């Protein structure tokens, strides 16, 4: 199939997006 | 000053196990302790 | 029977006479009554707490004034509401917390009118911010001790979460009572207005912090920090050489410019910005 | 007939008393094992850990000759654990209507009537369990004795057992009386009536009852009151993706951190196997933020119930959290993967549950050995190494006795989870279809709950599932079909105990014959049979095998 | 034109993950480092 490849590609970027915002918000739990 | 910063962000790594203590260790410490109340 | 989880809810006001009391007559064990809110089998809440006064010198739990808790328990009655006297305390200044023998008599004594009054520990000393150390207890039966039945039948995960202290272990602790789990009623009316009531500066950053002596004192700092710099130009001088380790057991005896550096340049820094802006303000909202 | 024909297909008892056919003919447990965990003689929770042991690995196969080895033993703690040993009764009997009150018959509360109320007290709590999703006589039965008994002392049984029958059916009668159960202010009915008070109202989002459930839990004193009804109000509402974010958001508003907790447990049963983004970031954004312990636990405790479609992501993300500050999100993120990938043997999910057990905080020890049970039901050395290298790991912390009771509680847990039904039931959260199997989600999201009730955990019997087909040629007939299997043959591996005092790839089956999810496709239909299926075989459970 | 089209965006979604993948990566070990002062 080609047709999932791209789909379940960007699926990965939703699921990649949050990420960087959850050890955004530990970077400054674990300070204060 | 801020370059120096980002640009020092490449030497983190394989800082992979923060043992606090011990395991068996800590057995012992509670035996020995229990002994100490024990007495 | 009783079931682990009892979950004293207590108060935000009680704590800060416990520690007032507790602290201003530290070296001698001071006590006092907890006048609270009997509810159920499982929780119990004590909202209000008023001290006893000494007996004489000596470090005691002591005895009570039955006079004094029956006009100081119908003291407030006449004036705001009636309660249920829960418990009681005693302070340790500087031990931790359990129940002495002293103190398991006094408990026993109390104990025998309501089956659930409270022996309750404080130590205003070993705690800093986020410690209080209120490790309240009750005795267990040591006729169930002789029987040799295991007691308080624990039903739910919420007592075996805190690990109890060696001390405690050394006393009484599980051969004679039993630990009590707690936490602490909150609201939003009281937690604002301690938050916007404790630390607030009323004019001050609109001032100019000795306007002679602002640059004389940022002299003050520079002078030495250029012999510091020297220093900085010492240090660096030892590298390429045994193992920074060695380095690291080595400056034990004298000064590292390294530290002692970033510390006077963040100084001079915070020191400079905000005199420098607070001084400008006033050029425009001043006419 | 196609008169009967909804009687065959809607009542479904040909899976009922066949699946219960399957149970008594296939059984395969051990005695010495609780003979290994016999030991521990103390008047701990040891005696409601092995009592709820038997009943794990024991789920509707009606075996008492487990509990019938002995009374002084088994009534020897009380109170409760005479509670939970007639509560443990109804698994054992799962399934079947006939062997309920003629065994209880030493148990109904008027014929002895002894010192323990709770003996024969939670006596319809077994019969809500044998019969859940069951509506019969055990509604009237059950409701009018409601009507009229004791204090909470049977009505926790009758209650549980109400709502458990009647789950999911808003009959509405059951509200009435969950209603009269509710306003009692009674800290003990609060557990009565704060679960079965969601359980009849499943998913039927009813604002008014809604309305009644957070109205009247904002002024009582107490907090199970307060907390059965902050599962009942998660339970209200039941797969929706946008139709609760305002009761979520008011619910994490709200100061009361056990509210906020609920409204974790409500966008957690709003988004089941949902991956989306709005949950996702708030969900796990508090999970951050939030200063109780609690909140923090079901926050990261919902991930596996959200995102169970894909067991991949989960041991990429709560791998990174199983390094927290505090033992409440080391445990939660454990149990997470413990709800996530438990239906297969993921290795990765081995490889971080190993070194869980290494903490020095007792639950989260504890909660590694529910996970490392979770992860391996009917797996059995060729899907994964680590099966007997955890089998002397929890005999290895049992017959300490150095090590805590709650430490060790996990693994006489882990036992019957392991050992569950005779290797014969499982979990399943998921059909073959890409429909969940909801008694089975609320099974262990309930099942999450042993913490502020033991029993509450009992409720797993709807979680255990077969992993068997049936061959049939008519309503009622057995065939006798004998096919087989091609790939290798020790992934048909058993567990074989050892009882210290040339290779056939074709296992000939029966109709009731256990096989593996992933020995589904390895099989070998019946060719020369004169039983042949006109179905293609890809599931397990009933299928027509047509008489050729 | 599935050719042309279709496969147009396999070789554009990569960079962003392979550059994010790599500030992740990069983020989480810092937040590592710090995790095991607070442990310690
Ligand atoms: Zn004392």
């Amino acid at each position: 199939d080609l047709y999932s490849r791209y789909k379940k590609l960007q699926q990965e970027l939703e699921f990649l997006e949050v990420q960087e915002e959850y050890i955004k918000d530990e970077q400054k739990n674990l300070k204060k | 000053h801020n370059m120096s910063v980002k640009a020092m962000r490449f030497p983190p790594k394989s800082y992979n196990k923060d043992l606090e203590s011990a395991e068996e260790r800590r057995e012992r410490e509670q035996q020995d302790l229990e002994f100490a109340k024990e007495m | 029977a009783v079931d682990t989880a009892e979950q004293v809810y207590i108060s935000s006001l009680a704590l800060l006479k416990m520690l007032k009391h507790g602290r201003a007559g530290v070296p001698m064990e001071v006590m006092g009554l907890m006048l609270g809110e009997f509810v159920d089998d499982y929780t119990v809440r004590v909202i209000d707490v008023f001290a006893m006064p000494q007996s004489g010198t000596g470090v005691s739990v002591e005895a009570v004034d039955p006079v004094f808790q029956a006009k100081m328990l119908d003291m407030l009655k006449q004036t705001g509401r009636p309660e249920m006297v829960v418990g009681w305390y005693h302070s340790h200044p500087g031990f931790g917390c359990w129940l002495s023998g002293v103190d398991i008599n006094t408990q026993q004594s109390f104990e025998a009118l309501s089956e659930r009054a409270v022996a309750v520990v404080v130590d205003p000393i070993q705690s800093v911010k986020g410690k209080v150390v209120i490790d309240a207890f009750r005795l267990i039966n040591a006729n169930m001790m002789v029987l040799g039945h295991e007691p308080r039948q624990t039903t739910s995960n919420l007592g075996h979460l805190n690990k109890p202290s060696i001390q405690a272990l050394i006393h009484g602790l599980n051969r004679h009572y039993y630990s009590i789990t707690i936490n602490y009623r909150k609201n939003e009316l009281e937690q604002k207005m301690l938050l916007n009531l404790h630390k607030k500066s009323w004019m001050e950053g609109l001032t100019l912090q000795d306007y002679s002596e602002h640059c004389k004192h940022n002299e003050s700092v520079v002078k030495e920090m250029l012999e510091l710099a020297k220093n900085y130009n010492k240090a660096v001088e030892e590298e390429d050489k045994m193992t920074p380790e060695q380095l690291a057991i080595k400056n034990v005896g004298k000064q590292d410019p390294k530290r002692h550096l970033e510390e006077h340049v963040d100084v001079l820094m915070t020191s400079n910005i905000v005199q420098c802006l607070a001084a400008m303000l006033d050029t425009v909202v001043f006419k | 007939d196609q008169t009967l024909k909804m009687i065959k297909i809607l009542s479904g008892e040909m899976a009922i008393e066949l699946h219960l056919q399957f149970l008594i003919r296939n059984n395969n447990t051990d005695l010495m094992i609780l003979k290994n965990t016999k030991d521990a003689v103390r008047n701990s929770v040891c005696h409601t850990a092995t009592v709820i042991a038997n009943s794990f690995m024991h789920c509707g196969t009606t075996s008492d000759q487990f509990l019938r080895d002995n009374l002084e033993w088994l009534a020897r703690a009380t109170n409760w654990a005479k509670f939970t040993a007639t509560a443990s009764l109804g698994v054992i009997h799962k399934g079947h209507e006939k062997e309920a009150l003629q065994l209880m018959a030493t148990y109904l509360p008027k014929d002895t009537s002894p010192g323990s109320a709770y003996q024969e007290g939670g006596g319809l709590y077994a019969l809500g369990l044998i019969h859940a999703n069951h509506g019969g006589d055990i509604i009237d039965y059950l409701l009018n004795q409601l009507k009229n008994a004791s204090n909470d002392i049977v009505r926790h049984g009758g209650s549980l057992g109400l709502g458990l029958a009647a789950m999911g059916t808003a009959r509405q009668d059951v509200y009435d009386l969950l209603k009269t159960n509710l306003y009692q202010d009674d800290a003990v009915t609060g557990e009565a009536a704060g679960l079965a008070l969601g359980l009849v109202m499943l998913g039927s989002k009813n604002a008014q009852a809604i309305e009644d459930m957070v109205g009247y839990a904002q002024e009582t004193q107490h907090e199970k009151i307060l907390r059965g009804l902050a599962v009942g109000i998660a339970l209200v509402m039941y797969g929706r993706m946008e139709e609760a974010d305002a009761l979520i958001e008011s619910l994490c508003r709200d100061k009361d951190p056990i509210l906020r907790r609920s409204g974790m447990y409500t966008v957690a049963m709003a988004y089941c196997g949902s991956g989306n983004n709005k949950a996702i970031r708030r969900l796990l954004h508090v999970a951050v933020s939030d200063v109780n312990d609690d909140v923090r636990r079901a926050a990261v405790e919902s991930l596996g119930f959200i995102l169970f479609r894909t067991p991949e992501q989960c041991p990429s993300v709560v791998s990174l959290l199983s390094e927290s500050y505090n033992p409440h999100v080391r445990y939660g993120a454990a149990m997470a993967l413990g709800i996530c990938c438990a239906g297969t043997g993921n290795k990765e999910a081995i490889n971080l549950l190993e070194p869980m057990t290494n903490d020095p905080v007792n639950y989260v020890r504890q909660g590694a050995l529910i996970a490392s049970a979770l992860i391996m039901i009917q797996q059995t050395e060729i899907t994964c190494p680590k099966v007997n290298q955890f089998r002397q790991l929890y005999s290895k912390v049992i017959n300490d006795k150095h090590d805590d009771v709650m430490a060790k509680f996990g693994a006489i847990l882990a036992q019957g989870i392991l050992d569950a039904g005779g290797h014969n039931v499982t979990i399943s959260l998921q059909s073959r279809t890409g429909h969940t199997h909801m008694p089975s989600v609320v099974g262990v999201l309930v099942f999450t709950q042993f913490w502020f009730w033991f029993p509450l955990s009992h409720f797993l019997s709807l979680a255990y599932t077969p992993t068997c087909v049936i061959g049939l040629n008519k309503d009622l007939k057995m065939p006798k079909v004998q096919y087989k299997s091609n790939c290798k043959p020790s992934t048909f591996a058993y567990p074989a105990p050892l009882e210290v005092p040339p290779e056939p790839n074709f296992q000939l089956l029966d109709n009731p014959a256990r096989v593996m999810p992933a020995q589904l496709k390895v099989l070998t239909m019946p060719e020369t049979c004169r039983y042949q299926p006109f179905k293609p075989l890809s599931i397990g459970g009933i299928i027509i095998l047509k008489d050729t | 034109g599935l050719r042309q089209y279709y496969l147009s965006k396999i070789e554009e979604l990569q960079l962003i993950v392979n550059d994010k993948s790599q500030n992740l990566r990069r983020l989480q070990a810092q937040r590592n480092e710090l995790n095991a002062k607070v442990r310690l």
